[PDB]
């Protein structure tokens, strides 16, 4: 819940990230938004949505 | 592989609208390259040489 | 504006829709409040999206 | 726009509203047409049980078949289609190691990374152009719909229309509307012999 | 009026497969410009 | 000072429908009005 | 322009029963002046004002007999019957003239019975 700038295993971004309800795939990395903008992140050391 | 599908993709969609569509462009392809030059027949000295 | 915005005062309907045998209830308003829209609209506004 | 319509039959387009029963009132719309006002006083039920009729018929085609509402629709596509368009574009080169800047300054020096942003411009801005000079004329054409529409309501709704083909098929007593998200839907009454 | 319809991968580069892998990273402007024009093809039919 | 509202519309009117009810007028009122154009 | 330049062949030239394309009101006239860059149409029209509460009753009866109007409507005051213009209260004795006849007056709604002066009887006398 702040604006910020990341970097999640070497992908780079700036935004506001927030707990999701999103069920990604044991293997799936991050999913985009229409436009393939990048649209939320699994956290690596927990590997949470 | 099916032109049902060459138009899908177009489009998007798994289904199709009655109606037209259009999705690609037909040109024929070439062949037997040609070149067919003047008369041959202003030549060097080489004889001569 | 130049559409829908002729008129200057906003006029209403009695309830006594005693106009002459004719049932205009499908377009009137609807005091339930879908919105306050009226049948022949609501559909307008859910059959699009 | 119809509490008069109904109401004060048409005298709410000319000054204050005068009322009027719409038994008289249709009995003057008939007289544009050119029929006597017996043939309503004097068939009113059957001409009631069709208008009756006559509205169920289009709760179906509005609540039964889609394919209805297209104009309306195809509106909608565009504008978001070609928006789509141009968020879309952001990714295309447009001559360069990328279409992303940060990465772009992130690899290289000044001079280069000046050039390669100054193509990715060349391009963008020829993107926006593009969809502006695509969102002005069917910012205009809807006009034409609008100045149409406004001339209508003025018209077919307020009042009646001799103009044939204008407010539909057929000599045009009265024409109702309703709304719409983006836009407007009449709904014509005609006459029609048999 | 007369419907012209385009391909432009022909004009821009004329069958010379070294063009068209440019203009893909040119973006898609290829399309539309179609499409606008199909777009009037469709229309000046609904008109006559 | 400023302030902000939502929009009116109008007066708030209702008319007397009824089976057995009509209005007239009585005296005629003009108006001038102006619809400015551009042609050039 | 277009539009301006229908205006000054129907509201100018002439008169037009269309609403809001010369002007609120019924058109009665429209006089044109100039601008730098455009045109301006002044529209003269028709304001009803001074209203009054009628009742109402389409069609009256008498011999059993149901006669309707010609142009114009049918209001009472509370006790007698007249008959005028749509747009304009200057109200008349009914008469054979200024109606006609189809039909039995049982079929007609909100029907009022009434008498009817009729010029020719007296003309008898
Ligand atoms: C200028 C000249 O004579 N060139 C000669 C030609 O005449 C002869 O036919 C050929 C074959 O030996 O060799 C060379
Ligand atoms: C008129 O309406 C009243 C209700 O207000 C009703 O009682 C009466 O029967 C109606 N009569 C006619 C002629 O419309």
């Amino acid at each position: 819940n702040k604006c910020v700038n990341f970097n999640f295993n070497g992908l780079t971004g700036t935004g506001v990230l927030t707990e999701s309800n999103k069920k990604f795939l044991p293997f799936q990395q991050f999913g985009r938004d229409i436009a393939d903008t990048t649209d939320a992140v699994r956290d690596p050391q927990t590997l949470e949505i | 592989l099916d032109p049902l599908s060459e138009t899908k993709c177009t489009l998007k969609s798994f289904t199709v609208e009655k109606g037209i569509y259009q999705t690609s462009n037909f040109r024929v392809q070439p062949t037997e390259s040609i070149v067919r030059f003047p008369n041959i027949t202003n030549l060097c000295p080489f004889g001569e040489v | 504006q130049e559409v829908f915005a002729q008129v200057k005062q906003i006029y209403k309907t009695p309830p006594i829709k005693d106009f002459g045998g004719f049932n205009f209830s499908q377009i009137l308003p609807d005091p339930s409040k879908p919105s306050k829209r009226s049948f022949i609209e609501d559909l307008l506004f859910n059959k699009v999206t | 726009l119809l509490a008069g319509t109904i109401t004060s039959g048409w005298t709410f387009g000319a000054g204050a509203a005068l009322q009027i029963p719409f038994a008289m009132q249709m009995a003057y719309r008939f007289n544009g047409i050119g029929v006597t006002q017996n043939v309503l006083y004097e068939n009113q039920k059957l001409i009631a049980n069709q208008f009756n009729s006559a509205i169920g018929k289009i709760q179906d085609s509005l609540s039964s078949t889609p394919s209805a509402l297209g104009k309306l629709q195809d509106v909608v596509n565009q504008n978001a289609q070609a928006l789509n368009t141009l968020v879309k574009q952001l990714s295309s080169n447009f001559g360069a190691i990328s279409s992303v800047l940060n990465d772009i300054l992130s690899r290289l020096d000044p001079p280069e990374a000046e050039v390669q942003i100054d193509r990715l411009i060349t391009g963008r801005l020829q993107s926006l152009q593009t969809y502006v000079t695509q969102q002005l004329i069917r910012a205009a054409e809807i006009r034409a719909s609008a100045n149409l529409a406004a001339t209508k309501m003025s018209e077919c709704v307020l009042g009646q229309s001799k103009r044939v083909d204008f407010c539909g098929k057929g000599y045009h007593l009265m024409s109702f509307p309703q709304s719409a998200p983006h836009g407007v839907v009449f709904l014509h009454v005609t006459y029609v012999p048999a | 009026m007369t419907k012209t319809s385009v391909d432009c991968t022909m004009y821009i580069c004329g069958d010379s497969t070294e063009c068209s892998n440019l203009l893909l990273q040119y973006g898609s402007f290829c399309t539309q410009l179609n499409r606008a024009l199909t777009g009037i093809a469709v229309e000046q039919d609904k008109n006559t | 000072s400023i302030i902000a509202y939502t929009m009116s519309l109008g007066a708030e009117n209702s008319v007397a429908y009824s089976n057995n009810s009509i209005a007239i007028p009585t005296n005629f009122t003009i108006s001038v009005t102006t619809e400015i154009l551009p042609v050039s | 322009a277009n539009l301006a330049a229908t205006k000054m062949s129907e509201c100018v030239l002439g008169q037009s029963k269309r609403v809001d394309f010369c002007g609120k009101g019924y058109h009665l006239m429209s006089f044109p002046q100039s601008a730098p860059h455009g045109v301006v149409f002044l529209h003269v029209t028709y304001v009803p004002a001074q209203e009054k509460n009628f009742t109402t009753a389409p069609a009256i009866c008498h011999d059993g007999k149901a006669h309707f109007p010609r142009e114009g409507v049918f209001v009472s005051n509370g006790t007698h019957w007249f008959v005028t213009q749509r747009n304009f209260y200057e109200p008349q004795i009914i008469t054979t003239d200024n109606t006609f006849v189809s039909g039995n007056c049982d079929v007609v709604i909100g029907i009022v019975n009434n008498t009817v002066y009729d010029p020719l009887q007296p003309e008898l006398d």
